[PDB]
């Protein structure tokens, strides 16, 4: 299982798991990119590092991470990956989605958590490229496959 | 989302124009982690409470479970918007000005997220 999950900001400050936004503000922190996510699996410390920035969550099954990986210097372009807890395998999640019969390019933008029937499901918010409409995309980390897409606002 | 029988304008606003934007829990977490996690809707006037975000801005629970934070966004280049009055949806009344960002989202956050009081 995934333990001791820590996100390290470019300025070195460490975000503990489930540290809240209000706790960060109360410490006097400004927004800052996260350049490393680190965690324990069995007897190993594992990490992913991106100097361009990344957004990482532990999937509630505690055996996958969802990693939104910045692809350039802007913080916008990004690719979503599901990484196994032992960090040995990963899957790139599709960001060209069939929406109303049309193949739609877009960009994964941030994570949210909704009630789910399985802890293996996480949610990533998807910005459709052609009109920036937001879609909630639920993904089963145990298979690496999209479960459902719903228009959001 | 818009009030029936009212005009929804399409505008281009200059850089430096600021709006208030309600952000959900994971959205605010991404913002605190340096991501431009901007939604499509904002407000030209202050957003005083979560009750206001729900009833007046008609931000539905199904879309944003948590509306406990607000950010200030500022346009960084000319920005296309829709402008008009919120319409009622579910058991919410609407009735205040909102803007919708059209096309490219040329925004940046100003400061850090603020806390919205429940009431």
């Amino acid at each position: 299982m995934i333990s001791d999950f820590e996100r390290i900001r470019e300025d070195g400050k460490v975000i503990d798991e489930n540290m809240t936004v209000d706790q960060m503000i109360a410490l006097g922190w400004s927004p800052c990119r996260v350049v490393e996510a680190r965690w324990r699996w069995q007897e190993q410390l594992l990490s992913v590092v991106n100097s361009r920035g990344l957004l990482a969550i532990v999937v509630p099954d505690r055996q996958h991470l969802a990693i939104l990986w910045n692809d350039d210097d802007t913080g916008v372009a990004a690719t979503l990956y599901v990484v196994s807890g032992d960090r040995q395998q990963q899957i790139r999640i599709a960001d060209q989605l069939l929406i109303n019969g049309q193949l739609e390019a877009g960009i994964y933008s941030w994570f949210e958590q909704f009630p789910q029937v399985s802890p293996s499901i996480f949610t990533c918010m998807f910005s459709r490229q052609r009109d920036q409409a937001m879609f909630r995309v639920d993904i089963d980390a145990s298979t690496g496959d999209i479960v459902s897409i719903q228009h959001s606002r | 989302a818009w009030l029936e029988g009212t005009q929804v304008k399409t505008e281009i606003v200059p850089p430096g124009r600021q709006y208030q934007m309600v952000v959900a829990k994971g959205q605010a977490e991404a913002i605190m982690q340096g991501k431009p996690a901007f939604g499509g809707f904002a407000a030209p006037e202050p957003i005083p409470s979560q009750a206001y975000a729900r009833d007046k801005l008609v931000i539905l629970d199904r879309f944003k479970t948590d509306v406990s934070h607000v950010i200030t966004v500022e346009t960084t280049a000319p920005q296309k918007i829709h402008s008009g009055i919120t319409g009622p949806l579910e058991n919410y009344k609407g009735g205040v000005q909102q803007v919708e960002f059209v096309g490219d989202r040329n925004l940046k956050i100003v400061g850090t997220p603020g806390v919205l009081p429940v009431e």
